């Protein structure tokens, strides 16, 4: 339920 | 911890190199989560895991939602100025 995005 | 304005140079084909985790809606800053070898965070050499990325070529990202802050720094071009600090 986590948020991280690869940018 | 001291404020720190760090540059990356970007390829146009390549990312950041760098995953981001927060943002306003919960309530934390936009955290660097990972460093990915061999893409420019890492060549840089200025950026590290834990640290929050307050502005990035003079946008304040201090407030902005998750989502928002992935799009302008997707937005990023060429050399990129970084407004950091380690939490």
């Amino acid at each position: 339920t986590r948020r991280e995005t690869q940018l | 911890g001291p404020i720190r304005k760090v540059l990356l140079l970007k390829e146009d084909h390549e990312g950041l190199g760098i995953s981001i985790t927060g943002g306003k809606e919960h309530g934390v800053p936009i955290l660097i989560s990972e460093i990915h070898p061999g893409q420019p965070a890492d060549r840089c050499g200025g950026l590290h895991v834990g640290d929050a990325i307050l502005a990035v070529n003079g946008v304040n990202l201090r407030d902005t939602k998750h989502k928002e802050a992935v799009t302008i720094l997707s937005q990023q071009r060429g050399e990129i100025e970084f407004e950091v600090v380690y939490v």
